[PDB]
C-alpha cells in the first residue's frame, strides 16, 4: 500500500521556496515595502520569462509518479512508477487562471481538499487548453517624418495614448463550451438537482479580484468579469471575448506580505500567448442556499499553482 | 552601507592640463554613479549620470568613465570656469551616499607667505577681551599650518583659522588667526608670537609686540 | 465563545491567534457560516458577506501570527457569532452592537423629562445605568428617563451599558438653562 | 523652465523647531521625487530623506530617524521638511533636490528609476545661535611704525560681534581692488561673528589719501563710517 496526499505534500513547499529564490536574484524592484521599513534601489528593466523546471530528488531519494486514470489526488494508487526528476514544469505565477500546464487526457477533473468546506479552493484541471492572447499595443508614440524636396530628415516623437493599457482575447465559443463542461462535473459532485452559477470575485487585493500575471517583465491585471458570468440559460454565437487589462507599477508581493514598485513599461510591444490549463475556483454555501450553488474565481496562494502540477508526485527514501 | 572615497583631496592643477578624478565604492554598484560640480557658496549641479552618460546642456570636455568599483572623471581641456569642487553620488540603492569632495585649484610658483601683525587698540581691550592678528598676505600652496606661541607656553586652544579662496588676480591666499582671552589674561603676559610652518619659508620668522611703546 | 461590545457607528477589532508566529491561511465565517474575510497566501480576500467592504485586517501583524478582523462603521444587524477557522482549530466570538439616543433635543428647560431611547439587537437584554456629573445612578432596561432635571445637572452624562461583565461607556451632553 | 523654489534664511535658538519649504515651479507635482540634502559649513554633501513619487511614503536616513518629518502639500504643490529639537551642530544648508519630472505616461528609462538629483533648490541656510539681532561692533586698526614686510604694510577694520548674516564691508563703493581681503565670518565661543576686512596700499598714504571702510548691516540697518587712522 502507498498512500498519496497532494495537500500535505512537501515538494510543494520545497519548490515554492525555490521559485521565490529565483525571483529575488533575477527581478529586482525599484522599491520594496516589507516589515514597515522601506528600501529603494535602481531597477534596470529585464525580460523575465517563465523558464521550465524539473524537480529532482537528492542523492538517495526517488520520486514516484502515479499514472491512474481519474486520480483522486489523494489515497493509495496502484499503477505507480519511479523516476528521478519530474517532467518539465512552467512556474506560472498567476491568479484565477493557471497557465501553460499539463492537462487531463480524458475529461475534466475537479479536485479539492474538502468539497463540503466552502473555504477550500477547487482546482479545476481542463482536458482541452483554451488559448488566451494578451498584448500591449504599440499604439502610443506617434512618430513621423516629412519627406520632400529640400527637406531635412528629423522625426517628431510625441505620445498620445495610455502606455499602460492592454487587452486579451479568448475564443468565445471555446470558453463557453468549457464552462458548460465544468458545470457538468460539478453537478456530478454536489448533485444533479443542484443548479450551477458562475459569478465574479467577491473582493480583496487587486491581484485576486482580477486575473493577474507576469508577461515580458510587466505585471498585468485583467478584468475577468466576462469570463465568469454564466447562468446556464444566459457575442452570442461565434465571436471573440475580449477583456480589459492594465500594467501596474505598484503590486502586492506574493512572496511575502507587502508591496513593491517597479519601473514603467518599456517601449515597443508586449505580447504573450498562453494556454489556459485550469482555473482556481472557490465555492460559497450559507446553511443551504435554497437550491443553487455559486462559484467565484480564487487564487492568490502559489502553493495551489504548484500543487496543480505536482498532484501525481511523491518523494520517498530508497533505503 | 556604501562608503565613498575620492582622490585626491586637494588638487593643484594647472590650466588646460588633462586631469582625472577617482571614486571607489564599498561594493559592486554597477554603473550607477553621478558627478556633481559645485562652485563656492552655490548649489551643486549635475553633469554626469549613469556613471558615464552626459546630460543636456553640459560641455563636451567632461568625460565620465569606469564601472563596478573604480570610476573616473576626466577633463580634456581646462578653462577658468571649471575650478570648483566635485562629488560622486551613487544612485544604486538607498541610503544615497555622496563623495568626500575634491577642490580643483590653480597652480603657480611657490609664493612666500607674509608674516604681519596688527596692534589691537584700547577701544577693543577696554570693552571685553583682547585681539591679536597674525595676518598672512599672498602665499602658496594653501597647505600652510599655523602655530601660536604666546608667553612661550605652547598654545593649545584659543586659536581660530580663517582663509579666503583664490582670486582672479594672482591666485594667492590670505589667512588670519585670533585669540579669545580678556585683559585679565593680557596684563599677566608680555611676550607673544606666531611661528607658521611651511616649505616656502622654513625659518620661523615671527612678528610680535610688548606691552606699550 | 468570547464576547465583544461595539457602539453603533464605530470601529471594532475582533482578534484571532494561532500558536506559532507564522503567517498561515485563516478565515472568518458568520452564523450561517459564510465567508467574510480570508487570505489566499499573502493576499487578502473577501466574501459575499453583508459587510462586504466594511471588513479589513492589519496585514502587518500577520507575520507575528495575529489575524485580526477590523469592522468599521458597524450597524446593528451585523452583531452575530463570528468564527475564525484557522488551521482546523476554529474559534468563535460573539458580537453585540448597542447604541443610545434621545427623542428630544438635549437643550431642555428646568424640570422637563428626557427620554433616552436605546437601540438593542434582537437577542440579548441590555442593562442601562446612567450617571450624571453628580453621579445619580438610574437603572433600566429598554429605556431610561430622568424625572426632575435640576440646574446643577448641566454638563456631560456617562450612561454605561453593561452586558456579560463587559461594558461600553457612552457620553451624552445635557444643557439645563432658564 | 522647471526650477525649485526654497524659503529664506532661518535663524533659530537651540531647542526650537523650523519647517522649511520648497515649491515646484513647473511640471506636475506628482512626478517630482523631492529629497532633502544637507551641507554643513566647510563640509560635504549629506542625504537626509525624501518621498516616494506614487506612495506618499517618506523615508529618512538612520541618522535622522526621530528628528525629521518630510511632508507634501498637494494643494499648494509644496514640500515641507520640519526639524525638531535644534542644537548647535545642525547649523547647515538644506537643498531640495529632485530627479526631472518625467510624465507618468512615459516609457521607462534604462536606469529604471532615477535616483540622481537633476533639480536643486537655491539653498536655505539655517543657523542655530542663542543670541538675537546685534549691531556690528566696529573697531579701528592702524599701521605699525616698525614695518618689515617689503616696504608695503597693511591697515584694516576688524569688525567683531554681530549677528546675523550677512554684512558687506565695502570701502567708498570701491576704494581699491588690490590687496582687499574681506575674510569670511566666524562664530566666536559665544554666538556672534567676527571678520577682518583689510587692504594693502603704498606707504605714502599717511595724509595724502585714506579710505573709509563703510560697514553695513541691513537686517539691523546699522551703518558705520569708520575712517582709517594711521600711527
Ligand atoms: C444570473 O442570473 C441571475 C438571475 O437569476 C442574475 O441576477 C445574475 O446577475 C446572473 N449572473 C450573475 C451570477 O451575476
Ligand atoms: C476521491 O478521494 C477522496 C479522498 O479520499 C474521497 O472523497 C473519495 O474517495 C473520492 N471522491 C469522492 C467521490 O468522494
Ligand atoms: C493500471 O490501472 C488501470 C485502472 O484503470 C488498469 O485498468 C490497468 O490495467 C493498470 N495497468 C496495467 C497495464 O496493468
Ligand atoms: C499549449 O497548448 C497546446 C494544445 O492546445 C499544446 O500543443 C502546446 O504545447 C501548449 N504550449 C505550451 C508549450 O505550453
Ligand atoms: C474533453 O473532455 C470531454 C469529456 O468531459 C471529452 O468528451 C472531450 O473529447 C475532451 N476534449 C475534446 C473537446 O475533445
Ligand atoms: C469538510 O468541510 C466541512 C466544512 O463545513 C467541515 O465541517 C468538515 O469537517 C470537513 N470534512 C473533513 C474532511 O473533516
Ligand atoms: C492568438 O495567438 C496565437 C499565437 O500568436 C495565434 O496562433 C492565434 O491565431 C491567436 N488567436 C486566438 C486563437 O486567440
Ligand atoms: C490601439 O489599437 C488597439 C488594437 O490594436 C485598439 O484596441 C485600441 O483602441 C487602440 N488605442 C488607441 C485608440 O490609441
Ligand atoms: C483581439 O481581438 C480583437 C477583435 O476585434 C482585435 O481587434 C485585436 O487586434 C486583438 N488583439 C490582439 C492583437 O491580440
Ligand atoms: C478572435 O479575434 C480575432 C481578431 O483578433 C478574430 O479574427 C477571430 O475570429 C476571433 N476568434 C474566434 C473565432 O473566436
Ligand atoms: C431534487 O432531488 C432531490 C434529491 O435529494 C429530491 O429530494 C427533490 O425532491 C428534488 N427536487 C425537485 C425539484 O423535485
Ligand atoms: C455575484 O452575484 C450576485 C447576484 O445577486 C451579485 O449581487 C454580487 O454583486 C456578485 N458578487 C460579486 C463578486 O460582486
Ligand atoms: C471589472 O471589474 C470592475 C469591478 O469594480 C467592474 O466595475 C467592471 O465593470 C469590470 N469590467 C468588466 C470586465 O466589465
Ligand atoms: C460581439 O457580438 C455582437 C453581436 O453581433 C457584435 O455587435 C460585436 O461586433 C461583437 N464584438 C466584437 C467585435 O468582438
Ligand atoms: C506561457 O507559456 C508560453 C510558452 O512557453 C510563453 O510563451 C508565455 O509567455 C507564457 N505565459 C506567461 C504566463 O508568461
Ligand atoms: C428557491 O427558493 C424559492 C422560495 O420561494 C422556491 O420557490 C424556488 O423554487 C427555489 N428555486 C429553485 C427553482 O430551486
Amino acid at each position: 500500500t502507498e498512500n498519496f496526499n497532494m495537500w500535505k505534500n512537501n515538494m510543494v513547499e520545497q519548490m515554492h521556496e525555490d521559485i521565490i529564490s529565483l525571483w529575488d536574484q533575477s527581478l529586482k524592484p525599484c522599491v520594496k515595502l516589507t516589515g514597515g521599513s522601506v528600501i529603494t534601489q535602481a531597477c534596470p528593466k529585464v525580460s523575465f520569462e517563465p523558464i521550465p523546471i524539473h524537480y529532482c530528488a537528492p542523492a538517495g531519494f526517488a520520486i514516484l509518479k502515479c499514472n491512474d486514470k481519474k486520480f483522486n489526488g489523494t489515497g493509495p494508487c496502484t499503477n505507480v512508477s519511479t523516476v528521478q526528476c519530474t517532467h518539465g514544469i512552467r512556474p506560472v505565477v498567476s491568479t484565477q487562471l493557471l497557465l501553460n500546464g499539463s492537462l487531463a487526457e480524458e475529461e475534466i477533473v475537479i479536485r479539492s481538499e474538502n468539497f463540503t468546506n466552502n473555504a477550500k479552493t477547487i482546482i479545476v484541471q481542463l482536458n482541452e487548453s483554451v488559448v488566451i492572447n494578451c498584448t500591449r499595443p504599440n499604439n502610443n508614440t506617434r512618430k513621423s517624418i516629412n519627406i520632400g524636396p529640400g527637406r531635412a530628415l528629423y522625426t517628431t516623437g510625441e505620445i498620445i495614448g495610455d502606455i499602460r493599457q492592454a487587452h486579451c482575447n479568448l475564443s468565445k465559443t471555446q470558453w463557453e463550451n468549457t464552462l458548460e463542461q465544468i458545470a457538468i462535473k460539478l453537478k456530478e459532485q454536489f448533485g444533479n438537482n443542484k443548479t450551477i452559477i458562475f459569478n465574479p470575485s467577491s473582493g480583496g487585493d487587486p491581484e485576486i479580484v482580477t486575473h493577474s500575471f507576469n508577461c515580458g517583465g510587466e505585471f498585468f491585471y485583467c478584468n475577468s468579469t466576462q469570463l465568469f458570468t454564466w447562468n446556464d440559460t444566459r457575442n452570442n454565437t461565434g465571436r471573440n471575448i475580449t477583456l480589459p487589462c492594465r500594467i501596474k507599477q505598484i503590486i502586492n508581493m506574493w512572496q511575502e506580505v507587502g508591496k513593491a514598485m517597479y519601473a514603467p513599461p518599456i517601449r515597443g510591444q508586449i505580447r504573450c500567448s498562453s494556454n489556459i490549463t485550469g482555473l482556481l475556483l472557490t465555492r460559497d454555501g450559507g446553511k443551504d442556499t435554497n437550491g443553487t450553488e455559486i462559484f467565484r474565481p480564487g487564487g492568490g496562494d502559489m502553493r495551489d499553482n504548484w500543487r496543480s502540477e505536482l498532484y501525481k508526485y511523491k518523494v520517498v527514501k530508497i533505503e | 552601507d556604501i562608503q565613498m572615497t575620492q582622490s585626491p583631496s586637494t588638487l593643484s592643477a594647472s590650466v588646460g592640463d588633462r586631469v582625472t578624478i577617482t571614486c571607489r565604492a564599498s561594493q559592486s554598484i554597477s554603473n550607477w554613479l553621478a558627478w556633481y560640480q559645485q562652485k563656492p557658496g552655490r548649489a551643486p549641479k549635475l553633469l554626469m549620470y549613469k556613471a558615464s552618460s552626459l546630460k543636456s546642456g553640459v560641455p563636451s570636455r567632461f568625460s565620465g568613465s569606469g564601472s563596478g568599483t573604480e570610476f573616473t572623471l576626466t577633463i580634456s581641456s581646462l578653462q577658468s570656469d571649471d575650478f570648483a569642487t566635485y562629488y560622486c553620488q551613487q544612485h544604486d540603492s538607498s541610503p544615497y551616499t555622496f563623495g568626500q569632495g575634491t577642490k580643483l585649484e590653480i597652480k603657480r610658483t611657490v609664493a612666500a607667505p607674509s608674516v604681519f601683525i596688527f596692534p589691537p587698540s584700547d577701544e577693543q581691550l577696554k570693552s571685553g577681551t583682547a585681539s591679536v592678528v597674525c595676518l598672512l598676505n599672498n602665499f602658496y600652496p594653501r597647505e600652510a599650518k599655523v602655530q601660536w606661541k604666546v608667553d612661550n607656553a605652547l598654545q593649545s586652544g584659543n586659536s581660530q583659522e580663517s582663509v579666503t579662496e583664490q582670486d582672479s588676480k594672482d591666485s594667492t591666499y590670505s589667512l588670519s588667526s585670533t585669540l579669545t582671552l580678556s585683559k585679565a589674561d593680557y596684563e599677566k603676559h608680555k611676550l607673544y608670537a606666531c611661528e607658521v610652518t611651511h616649505q616656502g619659508l622654513s625659518s620661523p620668522v615671527t612678528k610680535s609686540f610688548n606691552r606699550g611703546e | 465563545k468570547k464576547v465583544v461590545l461595539g457602539k453603533k457607528g464605530d470601529t471594532v477589532e475582533l482578534t484571532c491567534t494561532a500558536s506559532q508566529k507564522k503567517s498561515i491561511q485563516f478565515h472568518w465565517k458568520n452564523s450561517n457560516q459564510i465567508k467574510i474575510l480570508g487570505n489566499q497566501g499573502s493576499f487578502l480576500t473577501k466574501g459575499p458577506s453583508k459587510l462586504n467592504d466594511r471588513a479589513d485586517s492589519r496585514r502587518s501583524l500577520w507575520d507575528q501570527g495575529n489575524f485580526p478582523l477590523i469592522i468599521k462603521n458597524l450597524k446593528i444587524e451585523d452583531s452575530d457569532t463570528y468564527i475564525c477557522e484557522v488551521e482546523d482549530q476554529k474559534e468563535e466570538v460573539q458580537l453585540l452592537v448597542f447604541g443610545l439616543t434621545a427623542n428630544s433635543d438635549t437643550h431642555l428647560l428646568q424640570g422637563q423629562s428626557l427620554t433616552l431611547t436605546l437601540e438593542s439587537p434582537p437577542g440579548s437584554s441590555p442593562s442601562v445605568q446612567c450617571r450624571s456629573p453628580r453621579g445619580k445612578n438610574i437603572q433600566g432596561g429598554k429605556t431610561l428617563s430622568v424625572s426632575q432635571l435640576e440646574l446643577q445637572d448641566s454638563g456631560t452624562w456617562t450612561c454605561t451599558v453593561l452586558q456579560n461583565q463587559k461594558k461600553v461607556e457612552f457620553k451624552i451632553d445635557i444643557v439645563v438653562l432658564a | 523652465e522647471v526650477q525649485l523654489v526654497q524659503s529664506g534664511a532661518e535663524v533659530k535658538k537651540p531647542g526650537s523647531s523650523v519647517k522649511v519649504s520648497c515649491k515646484a515651479s513647473g511640471g506636475t507635482f506628482s512626478n517630482y521625487a523631492i529629497n532633502w540634502v544637507r551641507q554643513a559649513p566647510g563640509q560635504g554633501l549629506e542625504w537626509m530623506g525624501g518621498i516616494i513619487p506614487i506612495f506618499n511614503i517618506a523615508h529618512y536616513a538612520q541618522r535622522f530617524q526621530g528628528r525629521v518629518s518630510i511632508t507634501a502639500d498637494e494643494s499648494t504643490s509644496t514640500a515641507y521638511m520640519e526639524l525638531s529639537s535644534l542644537r548647535s551642530e545642525d547649523t547647515a544648508v538644506f537643498y531640495c533636490a529632485s530627479p526631472y519630472p518625467n510624465d507618468y505616461n512615459d516609457y521607462a528609462p534604462e536606469e529604471g528609476m532615477s535616483w540622481y538629483f537633476d533639480l536643486w533648490g537655491r539653498g536655505t541656510l539655517v543657523t542655530v545661535s542663542p543670541a538675537s539681532t546685534k549691531g556690528p561692533s566696529v573697531f579701528p586698526l592702524a599701521p605699525s611704525s616698525k614695518s618689515t614686510s617689503g616696504g608695503t604694510a597693511a591697515l584694516g577694520c576688524l569688525v567683531k560681534d554681530y549677528f546675523p548674516e550677512p554684512v558687506t564691508v565695502s570701502w567708498n563703493s570701491g576704494a581699491l581692488t588690490s590687496g582687499v581681503h574681506t575674510f569670511p565670518a566666524v562664530l566666536q565661543s559665544s554666538g556672534l561673528y567676527s571678520l577682518s576686512s583689510v587692504v594693502t596700499v603704498p606707504s605714502s598714504s599717511l595724509g595724502t589719501q585714506t579710505y573709509i571702510c563703510n560697514v553695513n548691516h541691513k537686517p539691523s540697518n546699522t551703518k558705520v563710517d569708520k575712517k582709517v587712522e594711521p600711527k
